[PDB]
């Protein structure tokens, strides 16, 4: 079985295309991230939306960027777009069940309680986040 | 309601 | 890249999907995302998904095909051809990966290997529409 | 309908 496994991995582990950030050094990204964050927590959503989009354009693979932009679309009730990014964060970010919990929130709002139900159940089987599991059973219970 | 973002500082 | 719980999946022989108890229905939904984004030309997202799916299940021919199609579209012809070689070993009688390998070989400046791919298609495929293009490329290669 | 765009298996319908 082993050389199929590694042939696959070898091909992906060279298909790593760019890291996106066009030699515009790291801790600079951080500062932009920090205002996006400060704009967001402050409720200046239009600015926070520009900053996160700008960061996601620069580095599509950073889960925090994707999660910030997804959170904005969520707050804006652009729920399909939020859920689309949360699926991306999930596929990038692989451990955390947060984007799956937030997708349940989105699917609820997209009139698909069935999908929503599956999300919160997944969080319940796989999360080890106590708080998140509570929230997730709460939603689950509420839509029975 | 409002999702909770990871706090800055790398 | 980062997470080499991929090295454990390898020697032990399992897939990361199994190792992490990911539901089939979940994998299928990530697949549908990967498929839709791809058909929609949203190639950066589709690549994120197909990459995830290939990492979580290196034995899924459909995942391997998706990622190799993405690399073909992005002109990463060497990576596409390496994945098609794997997809062919897995599906081991679908000639679509062999055809698309012929297309990659042509772009890699290897018209002779491209020709033998296309010949292999004509010699063994039972797919008519695939043979038709294989035979066109073979005629065009002189 | 382009030959340089592979056509992927449709998700299980």
């Amino acid at each position: 079985n082993e050389s199929i496994s590694t042939a696959v991995i070898d091909a992906i582990n060279s298909g790593a295309t760019l890291k996106d950030i066009n030699a515009i050094p790291d801790d600079m990204m951080d500062d932009i991230y920090s205002y996006a964050y400060d704009f967001y927590n402050k409720g200046r959503i239009e600015e926070a939306e520009v900053f996160f989009r700008f960061l996601c354009i620069y580095d599509f693979y950073n889960v925090d960027y994707i999660m910030g932009l997804a959170a904005i679309y969520q707050i804006k009730e652009q729920f399909q777009q939020a859920a689309d990014l949360y699926a991306v964060a999930f596929a990038l970010g692989k451990n955390d069940y947060t984007p799956v919990f937030h997708t349940g929130q989105c699917q609820l709002r997209l009139k698909a309680p069935l999908k929503a139900k599956e999300c919160f159940e997944l969080v319940i089987q796989h999360s080890n986040d106590e708080k998140l599991k509570i929230k997730a059973q709460s939603y689950l219970d509420a839509i029975q | 309601l409002i999702p909770e973002l990871k706090a800055p500082k790398s």
